[PDB]
């Protein structure tokens, strides 16, 4: 009709989610992966689409490939990128990129001239009437609506926690850990096959993921959750393959989030969340600290474990003055929270002169989405 | 709860529990006391072809049973101390030294030391129902 | 007048099918071999023929010989090959082949050389305008329609079990057992000998044909039938030989199609039907199985004996994880299945550029149907 | 006589390779299968045993069945390899167990339940005065002598590529590939059977296996080759099968082996050896990685074919950087290697603490092997 909306589409390593701004939460959530028959050869007939993965991928599980043009959360290339955001659009969304402006939220270090790249795609082949580029950290942390605080966000590829002073992230503050769910999965899988399972493959990629997400948890102690293991009756949990095998997983379940708290586990020499969530406070003044502590806020995927509140409450307490005050927070749904933010701030009305328009695109170039704007 | 508290598999009448780890002989008898279960005793070949649910059980491993072996007599009994039919009693060696209680290893009753560490299962009843 | 019909020849080894592409069924179907007198013995007059064989040669039974060129599906030699050929096409099609494009069927690892050969007949001797050359099995999936299922297939001469996912047969998964069929009547004859009668000649070995199929069936359990047997005032039914012989049968009935399930009555070293579906199923993706399990088919003219499917249920549920579901589905005429399976890729209009052109060749020579296409 | 020995006895897959250490070369070596009749069939007296293997089966083989208890390395059942061991020590080497102490050798992920489980054979039944378990691919290790480098060892079963610096294996960089030599003897038996022939049996894949040695050689580029083959004379070379039977082979020839390179032959997705390799070099920092680039050492078994060196020196120059160096270094006859490392280190002398004992098996039970040692 008139008014328009800002489509939020977050364009995540693993999964990407869009939607329309207003939304509550992403209408489309998918796998952000491209895909084919490895095999293929051949048929009668065909009516099979090359390389959608999305959906019908992860149906697919055994017979499909998979690439991620954007694993590390940056467009490691344009062509199946495009896809996605053709299937994103067409498929999924069902809106006409003519109609909206669109926001895509951007990986945190993605360098100024992938962002031309990003935006001149939204110009050229979609030919939105103007676009907005997002950082998703950001995104992020708008959804929480919170000044100052240090948030600890564990997401899928990446790990970071940052100081906020009003509303400020300070540069300096932040540190970046290579860890998230990407790496847990992967070391689940490994220490699963020890046992004699054998987890190589993609398909079964899928299934370790599955195992972790329910299974998983963090534990109390690292050291008393070994020892107990050992009685442990309770650890035993089945889980059954999609074959039908059943098979058993005690001790795996603490031990593969535990690795977020050491990362030597991983082979990580990096410090784990408490070590990180203590530096980055360090870094910054004597009297900002105390407002940290009592904020800070967990998000991500990662962050969702259960046990991971307490955990680092009893963390930090250890490390930290024993006057100060400590709390912890964790909101609901984090792991939604940056498409959440990014929706808000694509609706923003007020804001609208932020957003990227076509005219722009055409004096400035795309540059401009970089340059003094975002 | 239920007839079976979790983690155990019910058979009838009986409930079993299968240890996660190896423990002594002994240990494991002091172990399953804990949950008021006890070890294993196979009175019957229906109860022993139950065993075969251990199969799925990844790889047959040796559990420890109630059978035990007297020394001077080496008679075979069980906690309780009854006498376990023909089909239930150990196989024979050349000689050694050394025997004791019997496990399970898979199909078959066989014994061992008890020094040694093994699995072992516990059984207790099952809240039979009465209407 | 215009427009074509395929010729689906399907070349068996006992039996050749063929008729026109968009028949329901086989046109024209007889036993390929050749046989001309043996004894021979000269007469007054003339007026048969060398070496026919066909349907003249069944009832012909003492007088001929026999011969298949076909004998395990392969052809072995070119010269009776175009004998059955020419026969198939003038005297049974009663079609001149000039008119008609024609796809043929072949053999499992059938060798390149081969198909160019078969090309180079259906060209030259032949002259049709063009040839298409087809895989049986597939012929046999195309006809069934099913795109998912792990089916087995069971003919005359081999027996085969392939999952598949997506029209594909996974090749890795297949796996070929070499009995069938033959083994079931050589078995039968050996069998019945035991007795105390003789069954060792060709026309013997027809009778021998005769009685399995009719005669036998397959067991609930072999060791509760071998127990039964003693009581068992049934089996005993009684089959009249052609000269008027009688004979018993029974303990028979069961037991010469045992050797499927257990083919060490055969002496033969590979697992059973039912193992080796499971072991196919093991080969395939854990994901894909419970669709394999569900979609379980028999194919081929040792599937249709009464009871299989019960059976193979109960076999292979006792193989089976005990949640998974089971499923045996088995079509009702399936022998005819390979030819209709001709048919219908033959008959496909659409499909009709994979047909392969005398342009192709003599151009590619007959390798352009071997390379890129069947 | 006063000072000892160690047995050096190496499980493998296939073959078991044993002796005392100190020694060149391991003076035993037998196959590990078990192999009683299929057909069996009495007859008038026995003298045969139920199933030795060893070298005995082999000469037997048209006979005999085949297990191995060690199929993956790994030991699935106890009493065969109770029986293996048996054989090892009375038959073959005709030593006696109370008198050496023992060190034993492991597959590389294995359960350190069945490690107890082995240390607990040993002593128990062996009455060995103690025994060391080791990992085959540390002995390996041992045997070159080399710090650092990169190597790729390939086996009968496994694949695998091991950075090392520095005496120590970085368990990160390493992956795994199951293909190995068992795969390729498979392999080609099946495209063997592919033209003509079949080999489906037990012998067969003896005798396969015979030309799997004798015949295979890789190529020097996959492609070039088999534009060769069509105009190629020499690849035609011939093999006389047990009974008559003199088959051809030569496309065949490169072929099989070409799954190493590519594994997708085998219908393995997995990146090739040279992939492999490159990948887990990245794993490593970038300032090590000259080192391996520098130091590739062959390894096991599948790396004996001759010409692998300098192919593999071609591909890696092409994925390396202009400026590296790069050198490939095969010791002459690597397959012993495992059983190299062992001799050493069950023979040294400093190391002999190294030992486990009875007395720790019998405080520790069996397992400290597994724990604070091998
Ligand atoms: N409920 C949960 N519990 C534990 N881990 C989770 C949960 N939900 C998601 N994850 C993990 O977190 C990741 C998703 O978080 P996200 O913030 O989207 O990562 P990123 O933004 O880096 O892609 C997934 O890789 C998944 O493994
Ligand atoms: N109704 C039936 N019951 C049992 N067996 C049959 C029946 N019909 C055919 N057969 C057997 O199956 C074979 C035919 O099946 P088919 O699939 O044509 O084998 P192939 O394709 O290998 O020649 C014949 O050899 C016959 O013995
Ligand atoms: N000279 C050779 N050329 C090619 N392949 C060989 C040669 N010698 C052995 N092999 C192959 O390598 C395997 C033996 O290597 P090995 O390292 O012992 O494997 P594993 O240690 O996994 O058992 C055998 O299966 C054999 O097929
Ligand atoms: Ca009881």
């Amino acid at each position: 009709d008139d008014d328009i909306a800002a489509l939020v589409v977050d364009n995540g390593s693993g999964m990407c989610k869009a939607g329309f701004a207003g939304d509550d939460a992403p209408r489309a959530v998918f796998p952000s992966i491209v895909g084919r028959p490895r095999h293929q050869g051949v048929m009668v007939g065909m009516g099979q689409k090359d390389s959608y993965v999305g959906d019908e991928a992860q149906s697919k599980r055994g017979i499909l490939t998979l690439k991620y043009p954007i694993e590390h959360g940056i467009v490691t290339n344009w062509d199946d990128m495009e896809k996605i955001w053709h299937h994103t659009f067409y498929n999924e969304l069902r809106v006409a990129p003519e109609e909206h402006p669109v926001l895509l939220t951007e990986a945190p270090l993605n360098p100024k001239a992938n962002r031309e790249k990003m935006t001149q795609i939204m110009f050229e082949t979609f030919n939105t009437p103007a676009m907005y580029v997002a950082i998703q950290a950001v995104l992020s942390l708008y959804a929480s609506g919170r000044t100052t605080g240090i948030v600890m966000d564990s997401g899928d590829g990446v790990t970071h926690t940052v100081p906020i002073y009003e509303g400020y992230a300070l540069p300096h503050a932040i540190l970046r850990l290579d860890l998230a769910g990407r790496d847990l999965t992967d070391y689940l899988m490994k220490i699963l096959t020890e046992r004699g399972y054998s987890f190589t493959t993609t398909a079964e990629r899928e299934i370790v993921r599955d195992i972790k997400e329910k299974l998983c948890y963090v534990a109390l102690d690292f050291e008393q959750e070994m020892a107990t293991a050992a009685s442990s009756s309770s650890l035993e949990k089945s889980y059954e393959l999609p074959d039908g095998q059943v098979i058993t997983i005690g001790n795996e379940r603490f031990r593969c989030p535990e690795a977020l708290f050491q990362p030597s586990f991983l082979g990580m020499e990096s410090c784990g969340i408490h070590e990180t969530t203590f530096n980055s406070i360090m870094k910054c003044d004597v009297d900002i600290r105390k407002d940290l502590y009592a904020n800070t806020v967990l998000s991500g995927g990662t962050t969702m474990y259960p046990g991971i509140a307490d955990r680092m409450q009893k963390e930090i307490t250890a490390l930290a003055p024993s006057t100060m005050k400590i709390k912890i927070i964790a909101p609901p749904e984090r792991k939604y929270s940056v498409w959440i933010g990014g929706s808000i701030l694509a609706s923003l009305s007020t804001f609208q002169q932020m957003w990227i328009s076509k005219q722009e695109y055409d004096e400035s170039g795309p540059s401009i989405v970089h340059r003094k704007c975002f | 709860c239920s007839p079976c508290p979790h983690n155990w598999i019910q058979n009838g009448k009986s409930c079993y529990y299968v240890f996660e780890r190896w423990e002594m002989w002994n240990i494991s008898k002091k172990s399953c006391l804990k949950e008021g279960a006890s070890l294993f005793q196979i009175d019957s070949k229906e109860e022993m072809e139950f065993i075969s649910s251990i199969g799925k059980l990844k790889g047959g491993n040796k559990y420890w049973v109630g059978v035990f072996q007297d020394g001077i007599s080496g008679s075979w009994f069980w906690e309780d101390g009854s006498s376990p039919l023909s089909d239930l009693l150990p196989a024979e060696r050349q000689r050694s030294a050394g025997q004791i209680c019997g496990y399970l290893k898979d199909s078959t009753l066989i014994s061992d030391k008890c020094d040694s560490w093994k699995y072992f299962i516990c059984e207790k009843k099952a809240f039979g129902s009465c209407i």
